[PDB]
């Protein structure tokens, strides 16, 4: 509690936030009323289950109308930039491959 | 005096009327006025609309 769990804990709380729907989860942390209703648990949970479509609308309705952001569009497309980036050199050593000696370093063609 | 049950019973529906009715005027005002709630009542949840 005092040496580990203050560098385990953060990788613990990454993991939920990339696994636990983290408005909801929001939207449960403040619980009570201050003279309106619906802001209890249950309208929270019904809106919640609602806001993922309605978040979907809003992200998609950012990108396209107002002005593009350069973190908007790599999360747009992480997976070619940071799991596949290396099937793009893959792809390039492909096409330049018929006058690139690899064939004569253990590799077809 | 003969106590065949229907005659006791013709005696005993007045008593147990007046029985009846004390029990049945407790229940209705103490526990329906305390436990029961009248006209169809209901938990409401509320949703905004969205956009
Ligand atoms: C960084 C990487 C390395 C981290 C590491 O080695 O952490 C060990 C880790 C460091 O302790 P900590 O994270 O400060 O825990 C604080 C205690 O909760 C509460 O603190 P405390 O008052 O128990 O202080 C523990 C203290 C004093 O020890 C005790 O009071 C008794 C400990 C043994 C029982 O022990 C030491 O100073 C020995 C350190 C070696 O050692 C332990 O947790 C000790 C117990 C390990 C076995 C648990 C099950 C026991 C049954
Ligand atoms: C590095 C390599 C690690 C090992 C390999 C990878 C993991 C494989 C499994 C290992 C054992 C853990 C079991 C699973 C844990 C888990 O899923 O946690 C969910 C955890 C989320 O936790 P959470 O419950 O949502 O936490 C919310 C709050 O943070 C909660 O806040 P909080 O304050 O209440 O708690 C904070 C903290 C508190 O954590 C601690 O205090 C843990 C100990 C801290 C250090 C202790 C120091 C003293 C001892 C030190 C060690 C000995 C040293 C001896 C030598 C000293 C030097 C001489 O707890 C955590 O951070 C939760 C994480 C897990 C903690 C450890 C659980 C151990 C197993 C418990 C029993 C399981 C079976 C029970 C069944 C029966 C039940 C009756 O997710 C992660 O952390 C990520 C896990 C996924 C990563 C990949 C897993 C792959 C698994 C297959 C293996 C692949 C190859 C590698």
């Amino acid at each position: 509690a005092n040496f580990v769990i203050p560098y385990l804990k953060p990788v613990a709380d990454f993991w939920n936030s990339l696994c636990i729907d983290q408005h909801q989860d929001s939207l449960f942390q403040f619980k009570g009323q201050t003279g309106s209703l619906g802001t209890d648990w249950t309208s929270k949970y019904l809106r919640s289950e609602q806001d993922v479509y309605n978040h979907k609308y809003l992200q998609y309705h950012k990108r396209v109308h107002e002005a593009p952001e350069l973190t908007d569009v790599i999360s747009d497309n992480v997976y070619r930039l940071t799991l596949f980036a290396g099937v793009e050199r893959v792809l390039s050593v492909r096409q330049a491959q018929a006058i690139l000696k690899t064939q004569f370093a253990g590799a077809t063609e | 005096t003969f106590g065949e049950l229907q005659t006791a019973d013709d005696y005993l529906h007045v008593l147990q009327l007046r029985s009846q009715n004390k029990w049945v005027k407790n229940y209705w005002n103490r526990s329906l006025q305390e436990t029961g709630k009248t006209n169809k009542a209901h938990v409401i949840s509320p949703q905004e609309q969205l956009r």
